[PDB]
């Protein structure tokens, strides 16, 4: 086997059956998190969407812009039948797990012959003269056909669009300026023009009530948290955690840092969490992760024996504690010899007087003293030839 | 060799498998990912080879110097051609290397003895020419540095440097002279 | 005159799956399509660490004996009180060794991304003990202890011998002993003072290693063209069927950073190995005996040398 | 080295009896987790049936393996299926 | 210098030709391939 015993680990790592005396390496120890603290502010509001095929929208030239704040979301659920639902930059089916930031639902109506014209990096008259999407967009495009209302018996004449515009359109900017556009020279076409909505023609002639639901994540202290209730609060364990959508893993202790009330978190040198503000207790905490350690295995040589003493490198703890770390399975003695199996910080294990594994401070050799005098000398009398 | 079978994120690890199970217009991506991975693995291998070759070059130049200063002559560099005093050397061949046989002189057995810098004969301070003064308790003797070969302090075993006073530790002993016995 | 030589860098270590990936599984799986890579990396770093241990073991272990200073300090007037260890010190390091140790001088965060550090095999007390043994052997036996068994000899006579090996007849030393002792003592005073207020060769090593490790740590903060530099964030925001490509780009970047770091570490390890080989040869030729190579044991005609420990 | 299903060495496995000669008869419905190992000490080919599936209630396609008719059907079993020859 | 005429899987070995024929939001991929290979060339050089 590869992992039942340290001997199995050594044999599987070295791909051999007779392991020689020394120290060898295996995987590293990981402290698993015992539980997970769930934290979220108590947000009671539910965002309005039945009003956002309710009765009537605006057209695309002057498109309805709306704000969302301090309410909860739910995508499983007052609503409209949906032909399409698509979320860029984020999983549409994982949304309720987050605490969003600055949620904006962009509402208008548009013909069914130009459903595909709206996307981050599209071109053509619609997406250049009426609406415009940034190329680093993050949000959802929600579309559904609306022929129940906006295609009259004699045709619809309530919605307009711009044909050709001298200037382009900024991302997220509205065009509400109507003027006779100078196609050529000889200063003065009218922009706003009725569409062809009649239920008498193919589905593309129908309007599609489309709401562009853009949003941000974890940019500012966020309060658009999803339907997940918080849990209780435990400290001083290797735990998981989450805060306003953020996830993580570590040990949550007390804090000593002062903050300003327009920030959320604290980042260290490597750009990762250092301190956190709770969303309910509104207090400050410190993060010290629990994933640490190095594993080392000592053997006297499989030829001799099979009892092995495992070493743990950066772990506070026959369980002997050393500067080299947590050593388990070794009889610490005061008697010092030459090094047999080097450990670190002047420790060496050996298989000596059944017999077992002993850890000790090494010796530097035999200690003697030279009988120095200012009137004595030692003169050799013999030789040895050493090859 | 093992690096070939890994996928490097591509769906399969054989170009024939890719080209068969997939259309080239949609398999160029798999081909390119595999090519990039194999190139970078080869780059790592070549860099390892370069560094190993540099280390081996250092060892080879050390071996050449050891040969030229241990085999082709004796060397005074303490502990460079053995452990002890060096006499001579013997090279041997070896698979991907060389093996040396250093023949090192080593002294083993030593006595005591009580010593002093100089000898005060007649107000003249006698210092050893190339030897060292020892005392056998009863007399003084001049011997060579590495062997107890005691000899009589004569005037050719010493040289004078003026008066006895300046030197510290100078002992008062006679210095034998050959000439006076021969005069008659 | 003094000479300053690095002998070993700090023993570093890294674990890939803890560095590139981390508290994640799909990252570990996507990396598993390379795993011989990270086995190579950990093998190379382990080789470098054990090489540093062997390197110090080679430079400082020349004596198969441990030599102690005789309690009588009658060395013909030479004041070695500065360089011999002082028992009254809390530690077993002599005055000039301590004054050196003082002139040369975050860790947790680095420990928290796999960059664990290993300790040296020999403790500074053990190293100072070796240097003290070498000093006592040199002072009490001349150079024979490097080529046999230690033989007693008066220090004045040994100095006269070392004069005899440059062309100056013994009577010169035996007549100017007091003057020579005074010059020696004044020189030791001057050197301790001149170091009491540099050591660039021992600090550039530490600074370079710290800068390389810091650069690795900084690397985790870049996107490498992904949507976010946080695997946990991308996992909680995005689904497995599409996040895999961005994850893979992140592995590619971080793996490249590790590869570059390992290559530069190997090169610097080779450089330090060359420097430590030079130091070992200087030890065996200058301390364990007089050398007649010009400008290899000082500046001028050479008489003898004393080694002192230092940080790295 | 391989990466597959294996029995960990020294596994705490279960031992079943059928000794009547005392009045022991139970071969319970064992769930099939990934991989099952079977070491049998017999004298008279005692084991006779091997049924595998999920519900086996004539409401899904079920497997019928015996010692060699192997029928995938939708079988309606009874409370305790066993077999038997007469003497 | 001769590792400038390489394509690295991209269509144009000149950034001018990439930009003057292709839109920024569909040209990052071409830039990405080019930049990766040019950085790799620098890495090989500095190591040597
Ligand atoms: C939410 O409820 C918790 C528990 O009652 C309370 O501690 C917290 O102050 C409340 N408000 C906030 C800020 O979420
Ligand atoms: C509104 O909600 C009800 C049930 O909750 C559902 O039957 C209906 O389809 C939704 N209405 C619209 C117009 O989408
Ligand atoms: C080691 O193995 C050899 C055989 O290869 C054997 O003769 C010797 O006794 C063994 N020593 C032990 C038990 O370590
Ligand atoms: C942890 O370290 C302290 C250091 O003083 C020690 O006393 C203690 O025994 C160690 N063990 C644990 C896990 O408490
Ligand atoms: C010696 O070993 C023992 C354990 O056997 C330990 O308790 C003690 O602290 C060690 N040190 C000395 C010198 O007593
Ligand atoms: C010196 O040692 C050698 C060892 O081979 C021995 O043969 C010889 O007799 C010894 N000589 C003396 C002077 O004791
Ligand atoms: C000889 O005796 C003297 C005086 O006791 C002593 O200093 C010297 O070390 C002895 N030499 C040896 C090695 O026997
Ligand atoms: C000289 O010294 C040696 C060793 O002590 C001794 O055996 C020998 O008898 C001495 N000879 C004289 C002349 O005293
Ligand atoms: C050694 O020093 C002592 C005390 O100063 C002195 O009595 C003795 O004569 C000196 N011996 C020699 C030979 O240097
Ligand atoms: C040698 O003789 C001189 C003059 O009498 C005297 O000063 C000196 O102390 C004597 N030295 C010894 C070692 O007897
Ligand atoms: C050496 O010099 C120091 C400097 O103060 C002095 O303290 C000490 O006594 C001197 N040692 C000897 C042996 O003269
Ligand atoms: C598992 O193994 C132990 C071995 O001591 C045994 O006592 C126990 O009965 C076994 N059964 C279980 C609980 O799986």
């Amino acid at each position: 086997d590869c992992a039942l015993d340290p001997l199995s680990e050594t044999k599987c790592t070295l791909k051999s059956f007779t392991v020689e005396k020394g120290i060898y390496q295996t995987s590293n120890f990981r402290v698993q998190p015992t539980e997970s603290i769930v934290r979220f502010p108590n947000i009671t509001n539910l965002c309005p969407f039945g009003e956002v095929n309710a009765t009537r929208f605006a057209s695309v030239y002057a498109w309805n812009r709306k704000r969302i704040s301090n309410c909860v979301a739910d995508y499983s659920v007052n609503s409209t039948s949906f032909s399409t639902f698509k979320c860029y930059g984020v999983s549409p089916t994982k949304l309720n797990d987050l605490c969003f930031t600055n949620v904006y639902a962009d509402s208008f109506v548009i013909r069914g012959d130009e459903v595909r014209q709206i996307a981050p990096g599209q071109t053509g008259k619609i997406a250049d003269y009426n609406y415009k999407l940034p190329d680093d967009f993050t949000g959802c495009v929600i579309a559904w056909n609306s022929n129940n209302l906006d295609s009259k018996v004699g045709g619809n004449y309530n919605y307009l669009y711009r044909l050709f515009r001298k200037s382009n359109l900024k991302p997220f900017e509205r065009d509400i300026s109507t003027e006779i556009y100078q196609a050529g020279s000889t200063p003065c076409y009218f922009p706003l023009q009725s569409y062809g909505f009649q239920p008498t023609n193919g589905v593309g002639y129908q309007p599609y009530r489309v709401v562009v639901l853009s949003f941000e994540l974890l940019h500012a202290p966020a309060t658009v948290c999803g339907p997940k209730k918080s849990t209780n609060l435990v400290k001083n364990k290797c735990v998981n955690f989450n805060f306003n959508g953020l996830t993580g893993t570590g040990v949550l202790t007390e804090s000593n840092k002062k903050f300003l009330p327009f920030q959320q978190f604290g980042r260290d040198i490597a750009d990762t969490t250092d301190a956190v503000r709770d969303p309910q207790t509104l207090e400050i905490l410190d993060i010290t992760p629990c994933s640490f350690g190095g594993v080392s295995v000592i053997t006297p040589g499989t030829n001799t024996s099979n009892q092995v003493a495992v070493l743990y490198q950066d772990v506070n703890c026959n369980v002997f504690q050393t500067r080299a770390g947590c050593l388990i399975g070794a009889e610490h003695v005061n008697n010092s010899y030459e090094c047999d199996i080097p450990i670190g910080a002047g420790i060496c294990a050996s298989y000596q007087t059944s017999q077992s594994i002993i850890a000790y401070t090494m010796s530097l050799g035999a200690e003697n003293s030279v009988a120095y005098s200012n009137n004595s000398i030692a003169i050799p009398t013999n030789f040895t030839i050493s090859v | 060799v093992k690096q070939l079978s890994s996928n490097f994120g591509a769906i399969s690890s054989v170009l024939n498998d890719i080209l068969s199970r997939l259309d080239p217009p949609e398999a160029e991506v798999q081909i390119d990912r595999l090519i990039t991975g194999r190139l970078q693995s080869l780059q790592t291998y070549v860099t390892q080879q370069l560094i190993r070759a540099a280390e081996i070059r250092a060892s080879a130049n050390l071996a050449a110097t050891k040969m030229s200063e241990c085999v082709l002559g004796q060397s005074k560099r303490v502990d460079f051609c053995g452990k002890g005093y060096h006499l001579m050397s013997f090279p041997q061949s070896a698979p991907h290397g060389v093996v040396f046989l250093h023949v090192t002189y080593v002294p083993a057995q030593e006595k005591n003895f009580t010593t002093a810098p100089a000898i005060c004969h007649d107000g003249k301070a006698h210092f050893p020419r190339e030897g060292v003064f020892v005392s056998n308790g009863t007399h003084w003797f001049v011997t060579q540095r590495n062997f107890y070969e005691p000899q009589i302090i004569t005037t050719d075993n010493t040289f004078v440097s003026g008066n006895c006073d300046v030197v510290i530790g100078i002992v008062n002993n006679t210095v034998y002279d050959p000439l006076q016995p021969e005069l008659d | 005159t003094t000479e300053i030589l690095p002998v070993s860098m700090t023993k570093t270590s890294v674990d890939c799956t803890m560095y590139i990936c981390g508290d994640s599984t799909e990252c570990s799986n996507l990396l598993l399509q390379y795993g011989s890579f990270c086995t190579q990396l950990n093998r190379a770093l382990t080789g470098i660490a054990v090489e540093q241990d062997k390197n110090t073991q080679e430079v400082f272990a020349q004596v198969k004996q441990i030599y102690k200073t005789p309690p009588i300090k009658d060395f013909g007037g030479f004041n070695f009180s500065q360089i011999l260890p002082d028992p009254s010190k809390p530690s077993k390091r002599s005055f000039i060794e301590d004054l050196l140790f003082n002139k040369v001088t975050l860790i947790c965060a680095q420990k928290f991304n796999g960059l664990t550090v290993l300790p040296p095999l020999l403790t500074d007390e053990m190293i100072a003990q070796y240097t003290s043994a070498l000093l006592a052997g040199t002072i009490t036996s001349g150079w024979t202890f490097g080529a046999g068994a230690a033989l007693q000899i008066p220090f004045a006579m040994q100095m006269a011998y070392r004069f005899n090996g440059i062309g100056v007849t013994q009577n010169v030393l035996y007549e100017n002993q007091k003057l020579i002792a005074n010059q020696f003592n004044s020189a030791i005073g001057k050197i301790q003072d001149s170091l009491s207020s540099a050591l660039g060769k021992l600090q550039d090593v530490v600074n370079q290693n710290a800068q390389a490790l810091n650069t690795l740590v900084k690397q985790l903060s870049s996107n490498f063209g992904a949507i976010s530099s946080v695997l946990n964030d991308i996992l909680s925001r995005l689904d497995p069927p599409e996040a895999e490509v961005q994850i893979d780009r992140l592995i590619t970047g971080r793996l490249q950073s590790l590869q570059t770091y390992v290559t530069q570490q190997l090169i610097r390890a080779a450089e330090i190995r060359a420097s430590a080989n030079l130091a070992a040869t200087k030890m065996s030729e200058c301390v364990l005996g007089q050398s007649k190579r010009v400008d290899f044991c000082g500046k001028g005609y050479h008489l003898m040398s004393f080694p002192q420990s230092a940080p790295h | 080295s391989t990466q597959d299903l294996f029995l960990p060495f020294f596994s705490n496995v279960t031992w079943f009896h059928a000794i009547h000669v005392t009045k022991r008869f139970d071969n319970p419905v064992l769930p099939f987790n990934d991989g099952v190992y079977f070491a049998s000490t017999e004298k008279s080919n005692i084991i006779r049936g091997w049924i595998f599936g999920t519900t086996l209630d004539s409401k899904t396609q079920s497997l019928l393996i015996v010692n060699v008719v192997i029928k995938v059907c939708e079988f309606q079993f009874c409370n305790d299926p066993f077999l038997g020859v007469y003497y």
